[PDB]
RNA sequence: AGCCAGGAUGUUGGCUUAGAAGCAGCCAUCAUUUAAAGAAAGCGUAAUAGCUCACUGGUCGAGUCGGCCUGCGCGGAAGA
């Protein structure tokens, strides 16, 4: 859950979403890509 | 202090030894000696004479 | 002779072993050589003396198991119903098949939740490669287990248990479970006819077998190692304990029913002669344990195999060549040291006060030639040094490790001639500290342990040529004038026998020749005392071109002093570097460890040097520096289900990095 | 063609029996134990010639059948004996590291035309031309 | 863009062959038929397999896909 100030995709399954205003990135290849704020 | 007069050595820095009497007249300070053949100190191998000293264990036949 | 029973209850940690043993001891009435009694239907209910060899708990320290295996004639292999067979269960199986000693399998934890008998049986066949035989079967589930059905005698026993599980009742198999449990009734008649074809005729003839004949079938296969027997059990809630010994008295051999040893000799035409199972043969025994009692003395255990001893005879123990004598022989009932003067062939005894009895001495009472046995061959895996809090308390534990290197053959010691402290050695983490604890509580030496130092050699690299050393210390009447211009090499590693070479290279008549060997001996004093780290130096071949001398200043002590003043600069000008002692390690990690172990090895700065695959073993060899090698096998057993090990040998050296040069500090 | 039932695609080093040093543990970790293989392998390798490399097309399975298909040596190691230079480099385009005439490639791949089936003769040698020119041993017609 | 079906690789292509066997890194980066297909984009294997992408082949059945420049907001953004 990286609270980094910039999210960018690292896998190819990564998607950038819009949940509750806060921009987020998930990935289901290595669920270590999950982050916020970017 | 002691003296291990002889041409072998094994002992270690932290072994237990034995002490007998014997002076030197080369070393001011020594007045004892080692006892080889006895406890955890090995005697000199293949010194056939004076075998009651130095513990050579009678080279076979 | 037919009545005695030398049994060993060997088991994995937490299997039930200690709790099983207590149910043996509590039943049979109504240390390492506990005795017992029982009366068996297989031998017409005459009394039978069980001599329970206490098997070592930590089977990790494999040597103590190996001694234990030989002295036991039978063995109960305790297992866990929920967990199946275990890593150390396969480990103790290795020691057992090595000495050919047959077993019986004991499924404990039947009361525990998740207990299936069939689990273990499958686990028996799959991993260990055995052909198991189900003797009895649980009536009901984990909580509902009350019944034991001996399918060989085709009877049943239950337990409401009513007084600690001792009194029992006769039943038959209830209707809900006859048909599915009779599959293994069908398993019994087919696995009992290949040893004698007379039982093959009854199967293809239609004759259902009676009780005593099938024992004649099954016992011989647990005499010649073909099939094993698997009995159910539960010690902690005591259901299946009466027939547990009635598994041992019906199947396992006795001191007459074991093959006599095919041991080697040491005289004459070096032919194998026997130590027969006759009670009136010329005696020989084998001492296995040494314990100092609280207040009985120095117990000198041994097993009584064959012959008669009237106690108080001399012994011709021809592995040390010394004649000792006896105090008594002791056998314990619970640990009850009730005395005895009669040494019956097939019993086990614990003699007292014999001075120089080691572990593994083959002793002879009527002074006959021995049946020589040499069996101390596991090797400890750790080289860890000590630090006792007083040097007078150090040689007392150096006497206690000098006792512990005299009681247990692989917990040896390493006398360090070179580094002021000694090394305790073991095969495992826990066996090291339990002897640290035993010398903490019993022998009373507390230890703030420290890790050892490393051998730490050096080498140089630059091709320096000129470097000289002058010493014109005249100053008085008789002084010292030396001048020996030296030269050296980044020498070849392993072609020459010794790591340094020397050669006369005088141009004219500029030095007296007699000093020229003495210069080499002075460098021979000044090689191994390096000014870098106080650690000895190797790998340079020094040549010597130019020189000078004098008439009145010709002490040869000068021609060894300034040769070091030439080597004070000469060390300083070829940019040297320490050499790390590199090991040569090999490790067999069977199949599901390879990704872990090679990842473990590469983190320990080793290089990939290939592998093979013998039938199950993927054995990887490598070369590894000795810097951070404190505890490799503990790091290896953690990631390998504690199965694999390692045995190494120091071979070579290599270029050390600067962090090992950061370990210079002084 | 199978992928994995007892299949390996290796074991071209046929300079010596018991091929444990060059190939080794891949044979022993994938089911095919060497105790019946090498006892049967010199019933099929001595039939042709020795001193050659061999691609084993092993049509074997779980119920102990060593049915054996063999092929012309692979184009990586065919030229070890066919060129006669013992130089397999890694810089094809940077430097000329050996010499082949293309008619020498014809007669050593007219065996490949008899053994392997790509399409037809000059196209089947054309399939080998880029494999040969991937090493540095260049071909000069 | 999805649903069913291949992933069209001869080949373990050199090296350092100890494993780098499309996927360590450096070179080449050919040719099968070239309807889809690179001797290779990725997770993943000690080493393979395996999971899939390239390409939607058939189906479905209308626009859809990646950037350049600007208007305006969002995250970036915690003090008694
Ligand atoms: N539920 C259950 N627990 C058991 C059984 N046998 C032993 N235990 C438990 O296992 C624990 C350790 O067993 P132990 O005899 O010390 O095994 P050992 O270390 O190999 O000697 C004890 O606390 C017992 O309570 C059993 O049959 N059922």
């Amino acid at each position: 859950m990286k609270v980094r100030a910039s999210v960018k995709k690292l896998c190819r399954n990564c998607k950038i979403v819009k949940r509750d205003g806060v921009i987020r990135v998930i990935c289901s290849a290595e669920p270590k890509h999950k982050q916020r704020q970017g | 202090t002691s003296y291990i007069g002889g041409e072998g050595h094994n002992l270690q820095e932290h072994s237990v030894i034995l002490i007998r009497g014997g002076r030197v007249k080369d070393l001011p300070g020594v007045r004892y000696h080692t006892v080889r053949g006895a406890l955890d100190c090995s005697g000199v191998k293949d010194r056939k004479q004076a075998r009651s000293k130095y513990g050579v264990k009678r080279p076979k036949a | 002779i037919a009545r005695y029973r030398n049994i060993g209850i060997s088991a994995h940690i937490d299997a039930g072993k200690t709790t099983t043993t207590e149910r043996i001891l509590f039943y049979t009435g109504v240390s390492a050589a506990t005795t017992a009694f029982w009366s068996g239907m297989a031998k017409q209910y005459e009394p039978h003396r069980i001599n329970i060899i206490d098997t070592p708990g930590h089977v990790d320290f494999t040597i103590e198991v190996e001694r234990s295996m030989r002295v036991l004639d039978g063995a109960v292999m305790v297992y866990c119903a929920v967990g199946g067979v275990q890593p150390q269960s396969e480990t103790v199986w290795r020691q057992a098949n090595k000495y050919k000693v047959p077993r019986i399998a004991f499924v404990n934890k039947m009361d525990r939740m998740g207990a299936n008998f069939l689990k273990v049986v499958n686990q028996i066949k799959t991993r260990l490669g055995a052909n198991p035989v189900p003797l009895q079967l649980a009536i009901g589930a984990e909580e509902h287990f009350t019944g034991v059905v001996d399918l060989v005698k085709m009877k049943a026993i239950n337990w409401n248990d009513a007084d600690q599980g001792v009194t029992f009742e006769y039943e038959d198999i209830p209707a809900d479970m006859v048909e599915l449990a009779n599959e293994w009734h069908q398993n019994l008649i087919e696995s009992a006819a290949e040893a004698s074809e007379e039982l093959m005729e009854k199967y293809l003839g239609g004759e259902e077998l009676t009780e005593a004949e099938i024992k004649g079938a099954l016992r011989q296969r647990v005499l010649n190692n073909e099939i094993i027997l698997v009995t159910c059990g539960s010690a902690f809630k005591n259901k299946g304990v009466q027939a547990m010994l009635d598994a041992v008295i019906d199947y396992l051999p006795s001191p007459v029913d074991v093959p006599a040893i095919n041991g080697i000799l040491d005289d004459g035409k070096d032919t194998p002669a026997e130590r027969h199972a006759s009670d009136d043969e010329p005696f020989s025994a084998l001492a296995f344990k040494i314990a100092t009692d609280p207040f009985v003395g120095n117990l000198t255990f041994f097993r009584v195999y064959s012959g008669v001893v009237n106690s108080g005879d001399t012994v011709l123990n021809s592995v040390k060549a010394a004649r000792e004598r006896f105090g008594r022989i002791v056998q314990m009932h619970a640990n009850k040291r009730e005395e005895i003067k009669e040494v019956r062939a097939g019993d086990i005894a614990a003699a007292i006060g014999l001075k120089d009895v080691t572990t593994g001495d083959t002793l002879c009472d009527p002074d006959a030639p021995i049946i020589l046995e040499r069996m101390e061959f596991p090797e400890p895996v750790i080289s860890i040094a000590v630090e006792p809090k007083t040097k007078a308390d150090q040689e007392k534990m150096g006497l206690a490790l000098g006792r512990l290197a005299k009681e247990d053959p692989s917990f040896r010691v390493w006398t360090d001639e070179e580094s002021n402290q000694t090394i305790i050695a073991g095969m495992g983490e826990l066996h090291l500290d339990i002897i640290v604890d035993r010398m903490k509580r019993e022998f009373n030496v507390e230890a703030n342990v420290g890790k050892p130092q490393v051998a730490y050699r050096e080498t140089i690299r630059q091709k320096v040529t000129d470097v000289e050393g002058k010493h014109a210390k005249q100053s008085g009447g008789r002084g010292q004038y030396g001048h020996v211009v030296i030269d050296m090499y980044p020498l070849e590693p392993g072609s020459n026998p010794k790591g340094y070479e020397f050669i006369n290279d005088i141009k004219g008549g500029v030095i007296p020749g007699e000093y020229i060997p003495a210069v080499d001996k002075g460098i021979q004093e000044q090689l191994k005392a390096g000014p870098l780290a106080g650690y000895p130096v190797v790998d340079m071949g020094i040549r010597l071109h130019f020189g000078s001398y004098h008439d009145v200043d010709s002490s040869e002590l000068a021609f060894k002093l300034a040769a070091s003043i030439a080597f004070k600069e000469g060390f300083k000008k070829a940019k040297p570097v320490l050499l790390e002692p590199i090991m040569k390690v090999e490790v067999e990690t069977p199949e599901e460890n390879t990704g872990d172990v090679i990842g473990d090895l590469s983190r320990r700065r080793g290089m990939l040097k290939g592998q093979e695959s013998e039938v199950t073993g993927v054995k990887i060899h490598a070369e590894v520096p000795l810097s951070e090698m404190f505890g490799y096998a503990t790091q290896l057993r953690s990631l390998t289900k504690g199965r694999a090990s390692y045995t190494m040998e120091f071979l070579k050296y290599d270029e050390a990095p600067s962090n090992v040069a950061q370990a210079v500090i002084e | 063609a199978k992928k994995v039932q007892a299949y390996v695609k290796l074991q071209v080093a046929a300079g010596m029996a018991n091929p444990s040093p060059p190939v080794g543990p891949a044979l022993g970790q994938q089911g095919v134990n060497i105790m019946e293989f090498c006892k049967a392998f010199n019933a099929k390798t001595d039939s042709i010639e020795k001193g050659l490399p061999i691609p084993v097309v092993i049509t074997v399975y779980a119920d102990r059948s060593f049915t054996f298909v063999t092929k012309t040596p692979p184009a990586a190691v065919l030229l070890k004996k066919a060129a006669g230079i013992k130089s397999g480099s890694g810089k094809p385009n940077k430097d000329k590291v050996g010499k082949i005439s293309r008619a020498q490639l014809q007669e050593i791949a007219q065996t490949k035309a008899a053994d392997m089936t790509g399409a037809d003769i000059e196209a089947m040698t054309r399939s080998i031309e880029g494999t040969a020119r991937s090493m540095g041993l260049v071909v000069e017609d």
